[PDB]
């Protein structure tokens, strides 16, 4: 019941601005903050800021300080990112993705697509295999490495090709509502695992692993599954 | 600070390890797998605010009590090693419940696992808590008879045992079982009915009243009373929900009738051994 719709495709011009819509249902939206995501094509996802609906404050990764601005429209229970001076480097699909008291997303929209075209006129997570291949039945083992403590305030995500990610396992080795029992998360510290037990058809497609201990929250670089 | 962030959650998105009183509608800490956060929100408004500093504020009280009842003089007392050793079975039982207490609440929302080892701890405090505070009370009270002394402290001893292995049991942490709980520990103090008997048909109404033992305890069984009736009926909360999130909900004025309670019967007891003062040793 809990659903986040973004506003649709957007192609604009250099120089341009956009606001992309977040409208939020299923819940009391001041309740919990609301994040906003960037993921540039073939890439890993990254962290633009988050904002408070409750109090208005809003926390930016220093990376968009000056790309990004949100707003909020409290009546209509819906979050907005201002995009504004857009170059080449800003075509990508956004996100707002929905946290539960830490910053973890149990709740994503389906993306916005941002084209930029001219035609018309810190704590690091360190990912490892970047892929792997194997046939169903199989354990497979995805490592994550952090460049500091991050006290198991870490999640793990699976995303399918043109969608939206979709955790599976928080607080280190919560197995989030919904997700299989082949899907377990551990380690402590600087070290984190998820393991997927016997590999299923539907288990292809990228993993990351995120770290929401310290602020920029930060995300592993993804691992792409293959099943054989 | 910007390592740890969090925020307050409904109760309605809580796991269910957590989701102990749905009456506390808002409020709530989020599940944080780590200590440094746990502790660091003993600074946070939140529903376990109260629940912590209560028995925070209560423990560091008891160990200052204790602390200062040892080193008083020597001459006030018939025999102070065998006083200050009861005395210091009661300071040593409210310290490690205050303590297992305050610490439960503070790391109650770390994890599942964290969870269920401390709620265990706390339940076990309450036992010693219990246990510890019979013993300068039977001591003065089976002064002069000594085969009854003994017999009753075998009794306290036995029952609160048998409450500490209940306690383990993961079904009694359940919030179905709240009563349960209310019973078995209410059971444990209001057990002290069976020495009252027997020092009243042994002494008389007149010493048992002459003595203040009569209206100290019928006060120790009404703070127990309206104690345990609060905790198992979730009261006010249950008339006012989402009223009593942060303040004096049911388990914030148990919390405070506990440390009343343990004074209270420290006074009692305290009394006691004032008298046994002013009559000697002698029976
Ligand atoms: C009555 C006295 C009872 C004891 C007093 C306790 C007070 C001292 C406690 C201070 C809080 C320190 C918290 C520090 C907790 C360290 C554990 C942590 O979160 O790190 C785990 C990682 O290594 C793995 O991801
Ligand atoms: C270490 C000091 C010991 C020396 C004193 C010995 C003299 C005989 C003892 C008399 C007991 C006096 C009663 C004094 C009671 C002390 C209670 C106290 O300090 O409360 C704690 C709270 O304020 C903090 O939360
Ligand atoms: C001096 C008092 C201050 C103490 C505060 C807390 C100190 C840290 C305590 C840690 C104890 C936690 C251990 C008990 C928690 C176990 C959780 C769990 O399920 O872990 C996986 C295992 O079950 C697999 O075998
Ligand atoms: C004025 C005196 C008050 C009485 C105090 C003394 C009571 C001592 C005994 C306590 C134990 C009572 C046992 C009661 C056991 C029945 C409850 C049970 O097992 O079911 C749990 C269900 O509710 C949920 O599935
Ligand atoms: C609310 C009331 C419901 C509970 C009812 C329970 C009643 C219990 C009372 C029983 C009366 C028994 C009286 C028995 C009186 C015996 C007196 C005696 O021989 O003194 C012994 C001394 O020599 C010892 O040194
Ligand atoms: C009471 C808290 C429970 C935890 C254990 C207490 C700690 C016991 C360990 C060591 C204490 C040894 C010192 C014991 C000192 C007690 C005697 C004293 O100093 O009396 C002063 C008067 O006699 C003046 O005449
Ligand atoms: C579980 C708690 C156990 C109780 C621990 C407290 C033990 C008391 C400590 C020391 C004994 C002090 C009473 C000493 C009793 C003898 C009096 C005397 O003349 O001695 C001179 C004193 O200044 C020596 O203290
Ligand atoms: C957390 C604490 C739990 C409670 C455990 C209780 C253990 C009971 C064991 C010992 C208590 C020490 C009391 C000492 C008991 C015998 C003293 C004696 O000789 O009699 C004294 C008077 O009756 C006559 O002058
Ligand atoms: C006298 C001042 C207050 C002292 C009261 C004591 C406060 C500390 C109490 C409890 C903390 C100890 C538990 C800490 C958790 C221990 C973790 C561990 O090694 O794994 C699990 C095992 O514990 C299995 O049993
Ligand atoms: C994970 C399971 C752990 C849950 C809680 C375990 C139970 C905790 C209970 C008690 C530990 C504290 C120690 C309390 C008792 C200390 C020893 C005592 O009572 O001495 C008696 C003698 O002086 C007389 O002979
Ligand atoms: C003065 C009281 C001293 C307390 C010490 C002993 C406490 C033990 C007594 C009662 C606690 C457990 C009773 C709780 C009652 C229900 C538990 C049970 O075994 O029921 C099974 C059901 O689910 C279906 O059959
Ligand atoms: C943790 C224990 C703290 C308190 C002390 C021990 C616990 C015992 C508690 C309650 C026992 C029930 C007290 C009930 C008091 C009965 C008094 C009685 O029958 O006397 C008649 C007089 O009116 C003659 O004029
Ligand atoms: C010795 C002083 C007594 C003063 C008030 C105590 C009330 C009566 C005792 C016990 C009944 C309540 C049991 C509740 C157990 C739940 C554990 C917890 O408190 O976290
Ligand atoms: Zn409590």
């Amino acid at each position: 019941e809990v659903l986040l719709q973004q506003s649709g495709p957007e192609l604009v011009k250099p120089g341009a601005s956009v606001r992309i819509t977040c409208k939020a249902s299923g819940y009391t939206f001041t309740d919990f903050n609301m994040d906003w995501v960037k993921q540039s094509p073939g890439k890993s996802l990254e962290w633009i800021g988050d904002f408070n609906p409750n109090s208005g404050g809003s926390i930016y990764n220093q990376k968009f300080k000056d790309k990004a601005t949100f707003t909020v429209d409290k009546s209509s229970s819906t979050a907005y990112m201002e995009l504004r001076s857009l170059t080449f480097e800003d075509t990508a699909v956004y996100y707002c993705a929905r946290e539960t008291g830490t910053a973890w997303f149990a709740y994503w929209g389906q993306g916005t697509l941002v084209t930029v075209s001219a035609a018309g006129g810190d704590i690091q997570m360190t990912q490892s295999p970047a892929s792997l291949s194997a046939s169903v039945g199989e354990t497979v083992t995805i490592t994550c490495r952090a460049s500091g403590n991050i006290h198991n305030f870490l999640a793990w995500y699976q995303q399918k090709q043109g969608k939206s990610p979709q955790v599976l396992v928080y607080n280190a080795k919560t197995l989030a509502d919904g997700v299989p029992s082949r899907f377990s998360g551990s380690g402590s510290g600087t070290q984190y695992s998820l393991k997927i037990n016997s590999l299923q058809p539907e288990d292809f497609g990228s993993y990351y692993c995120q770290q929401f201990w310290s602020t920029p929250y930060t995300f592993g670089g993804g691992t792409k599954l293959e099943i054989n | 600070e910007f390592e740890g962030r969090w925020r307050v959650i409904p109760h309605d998105v809580l796991p269910d390890w957590l989701k102990d009183n749905d009456f506390l509608l808002h409020g709530h800490r989020p599940p944080m797998p780590s200590f440094r956060a746990c502790f660091k929100s003993i600074f946070r408004i939140h529903t376990e605010t109260g629940n912590i500093w209560t028995h925070l504020l209560g423990c560091v009280f008891f160990l200052c009590l204790g602390i200062f009842y040892m080193f008083r003089p020597n001459i006030s007392f018939v025999a102070p090693l065998q006083e200050k050793v009861v005395f210091g079975l009661f300071f040593l039982g409210a310290i490690l419940c205050l303590s297992f207490s305050w610490l439960f609440h503070t790391v109650y929302c770390h994890s599942e696992g964290v969870s269920r080892l401390f709620s265990k701890l706390d339940y076990s405090g309450i036992a010693l808590l219990i246990m510890g505070s019979f013993v300068p009370w039977l001591y003065y009270s089976f002064y002069c008879n000594p085969q009854p002394c003994f017999i009753y402290l075998i009794v306290i001893c036995v029952l609160g045992i048998a409450a500490i292995i209940v306690s383990q049991w993961d079904m009694f942490a359940t919030p179905q079982y709240r009563g349960v709980r209310a019973g078995v520990f209410l059971g444990l103090g209001l057990s002290g009915i069976i020495p009252t008997l027997h020092y009243v048909i042994s002494e008389g109404f007149l010493k048992a009243a002459t003595i203040g033992q009569i209206g100290w305890l019928m006060l120790m069984a009404s703070l127990y009373i309206t104690g345990a009736a609060l905790y198992a009926a979730r009261i006010p909360e249950r008339f006012f929900p989402g009223k009593c999130d942060i303040w004096f909900h049911s388990h914030q004025l148990f919390h405070i009738f506990v440390v009343a309670g343990a004074f209270v019967h420290f006074h009692g007891v305290s009394n006691l051994q004032e008298f046994r003062f002013m009559i000697g040793g002698g029976c």
